[PDB]
Formats: structure tokens, C-alpha cells, sequence
């Protein structure tokens, strides 16, 4: 029902049978598109998509290595050549990927 | 990957000074921490100098510290260790080491440069 | 930090080597070993306890248990023949094992 | 290449000015969202997304190295330790870790 209302809208843009389904299938791949687009975003908000900020280097680093997983959140991070502990970072429950995506572009 | 390369080792005097140069290959160098380990002649390896991306954080062994001045510039992609005042037990072969993030650990090795101090 | 491993092991090929690597607390630390051949770099030959590089063989293998470390060789080949260097961080500072001299009879 | 679009719907269709430019504009947000999309699904495929697979057993956690310069470490291994887990440690793909993410989360 929407592939048909969405065309009859850009008919009428402008004007002031297989084509039609042809622009009906690819309305609705684009309207796919943006509803996966959505549900990403919704997914994002909700918590439920971790992406791991990069790790500060100002970190103070742990008192011994990750698998011994000492300060849990489920943090990222990687082990530090300086004492061999690893330096870990919580992953932000509320945009991971907006938040991984604006330093990404600060940078 | 990574080709390094050391250079500055030869015969020199007790109490001397060196620039012993790693020159990487590559701007990946630019990532990764370094590091100089010294096999003593006949003796095992023994660490020397940690360095991390920037140079904020300079680590020596005990032995060392005070003497040597690890460092290394970006731009040219090199990293220099400068040791000063050499004492008679430093003779060793020198290895410039990447901590490569792709191994977790010293993997990137280079040549080795022969110091030798002595009469 | 005093971290220990024999002078040397040596087996004909074929049987496993189990290299150890005894030091206090070496348990919570993570230990690398490293494969020194005379005239040639050190290669990195396990990474945090258990772990190869890339293109290492998978004969290689490491062990924890408590304060000693072990690396296990299988197959020994005649190429392995080398020294074999256990390393961990004192607190900051990276101390390497005396090195083990492995021979191929 | 706006006008290479709409030139094909019209021609879909049948194969003032300022209404013509709003159907340009609407053109050019849709190009731009696939754009944009296609820039995530490359940026994936060169592996700087750093999506950490979840939803058992251990893994190695690598070194810390910096991307691009920043004084920022990317991360190796991904950690969690809950009071009973005895805490895991997984590490980011090189591969599609975004792709992997969705579909080891979509398979349960």
C-alpha cells in the first residue's frame, strides 16, 4: 500500500503497467533502507550496539593484565607495553556508535 | 609489514657517546611502541629503552637510567637511542623492537648494531 | 625480579620440549617467548601466555600454572634448534629469562 | 547527477521551477543517505570499526596503537567480568566487526 501512495506523491511533485511496478519494488528498497537505517539508530539508542571508544591515553592503567579483568562493564581495550597491565574503557551505553562517530570526526 | 634497520655501532673509548638510529621503513612506525633490547656478548637478551607513539613516556632498565635517552621523530620515522658515558659491561649487540598491534608483543625486529666499548 | 629457566634442553627431534620458566607470581602476569638463533633477530614466538603470531607454527604452544611458565615444542624440526627467552614485566620493566639453548640430536 | 535521476523516474513514469528543485533536493538527501551508508559499509570493510562480537571462552588482547595520530589507543580485546563470569576477553576482528556484531546478534 505505501509503494503506491509514495509514487502517486512524486507523481503529483510532478505534475503540479510493469514501469509502475518497477517503481513500486524500488520505492520499497528504499524505504527498506531507511527503515534498516531506523531500526540501526533505535538499536544505538536503546544500548544495545557497542562500539568501543577509542582508549584515552591518559589512562591510568590496571594492576594486572585483561584476562585477569581487574578494575566489571563490558569495557574494550587493549594491553599496555609499558608494565603489561591493559589500559580498559567502559563501552557508553547510550550512543556507541554516534559517540565513536563524533570522535572519529574530531579528529 | 615493517623494515628496520640499525645503524651507529663501532669501536669507541669507555666513557664515550653513541647515536645508535633505527630507521623504519613505513608510516606504520608511527603507531606502534619501540623498543632497544641489548644481547650482552655471550650473555642473554636484557632490556634497554621503551618508547611509546609521542615520546611522553620514556622507560629505561635500572642499569641504564640516567645514561641513555631514548627518542624518535615521526616525521623521518627513526628512532635514536643516545647513550652516554658508556661503562666497560654495556658492549652488547643492540635490536630495535615494534610492539606491533597486530602480535602483542616485540614480533618487528631489526639487524642488530654491534656496540663495542674498550681500551 | 629474579626469573629463572635452565641453561639448556636438548631432545632429538621428534619428542616435545616443555621449556620452563619459573619465577614468583609469574601466574598473574602474561609471559612472551621469544626465539633467538645465533646471527639472526629474536622472533616473537607466543604472545600472553598462549598465544602465536602470525606464521608461527602451531607446534609452538605456551602453559601457565601458577609461579612458572612453560613453552611446549612438538616436532621438534631442524630448524627450531635455537635459544628461547620467557619475558614479563617486573612492574614497568620488561624482564627477559636467562634463555634456554634448544638442540636438534 | 540529480538530473541523471530524475530523468530516469520521469522516464519510469513515461518511458514551477521551484517545486522541480524541491524534487532535486529530495534527490540529492536520498543520494546522500546512500552515501552515507556506502561510507559505513567501507569504513567496515577496512576494519576501523571497532564492534566488539557478543550475544564464551578467552582471547588475546593485543597492543596499544595509536590511529591516525590523537594520543588514542585503538582497542585490541573486548572485557567483561560480571560478579559470577569469571570474565571473558574477546578480541575486535580485522575483518567486519560491525557485520560480524549484527550477525552473530541476529542469529539468536
Amino acid at each position: 500500500t505505501i509503494p503506491q501512495s509514495l509514487d502517486s506523491w512524486w507523481t503529483s511533485l510532478n505534475f503540479l503497467y510493469r514501469w509502475m511496478a518497477l517503481r513500486r519494488f524500488i520505492i520499497f528498497l528504499f524505504i527498506l533502507l531507511l527503515a534498516l537505517i531506523f531500526l540501526l539508530v533505535l538499536l544505538d539508542y536503546q544500548g544495545m550496539l557497542p562500539v568501543c571508544p577509542l582508549i584515552p591515553g591518559s589512562s591510568t592503567t590496571s594492576t594486572g593484565p585483561c584476562r585477569t579483568c581487574m578494575t566489571m562493564y563490558p569495557s574494550c581495550c587493549c594491553t599496555k607495553p609499558s608494565d603489561g597491565n591493559c589500559t580498559c574503557i567502559p563501552i557508553p551505553s547510550s550512543w556507541a556508535f554516534g559517540k565513536f562517530l563524533w570522535e572519529w570526526a574530531s579528529a | 609489514e615493517l623494515q628496520l634497520v640499525e645503524s651507529g655501532g663501532g669501536w669507541v673509548q669507555p666513557g664515550g657517546s653513541q647515536r645508535l638510529s633505527c630507521a623504519a621503513s613505513g608510516r606504520i612506525f608511527r603507531s606502534f611502541y619501540m623498543s632497544w633490547v641489548r644481547q650482552a656478548p655471550g650473555k642473554g637478551l636484557e632490556w634497554v629503552a621503551t618508547i611509546n607513539q609521542d615520546g611522553s613516556e620514556k622507560l629505561y632498565v635500572d642499569s641504564v637510567k640516567g645514561r641513555f635517552t631514548i627518542s624518535r621523530d615521526n616525521a623521518k620515522n627513526s628512532l635514536f637511542l643516545q647513550m652516554n658515558n658508556l661503562r666497560v659491561e654495556d658492549t652488547a649487540v643492540y635490536y630495535c623492537a615494534a610492539w606491533s598491534g597486530n602480535s602483542g608483543g616485540m614480533d618487528v625486529w631489526g639487524q642488530g648494531t654491534t656496540v663495542s666499548v674498550s681500551s | 625480579y629474579e626469573l629463572t629457566q635452565p641453561p639448556s634442553v636438548s631432545v632429538s627431534p621428534g619428542q616435545t620440549v616443555s621449556i620452563p620458566c619459573s619465577g614468583d607470581k609469574l601466574g598473574n602476569k602474561n609471559v612472551c617467548w621469544f626465539q633467538h638463533k645465533p646471527g639472526q633477530s629474536p622472533v616473537l614466538v607466543i604472545y600472553e601466555v598462549k598465544y602465536r603470531p602470525s606464521g608461527i607454527p602451531e607446534r609452538f604452544s605456551g602453559s601457565n600454572s601458577g609461579n612458572t611458565a612453560t613453552l611446549t615444542i612438538s616436532g621438534t624440526q631442524a630448524m627450531d634448534e635455537a635459544a628461547y627467552f620467557c619475558q614479563t614485566w617486573d612492574s614497568t620493566t620488561v624482564v627477559f629469562g636467562g634463555g634456554t639453548r634448544l638442540t636438534v640430536l
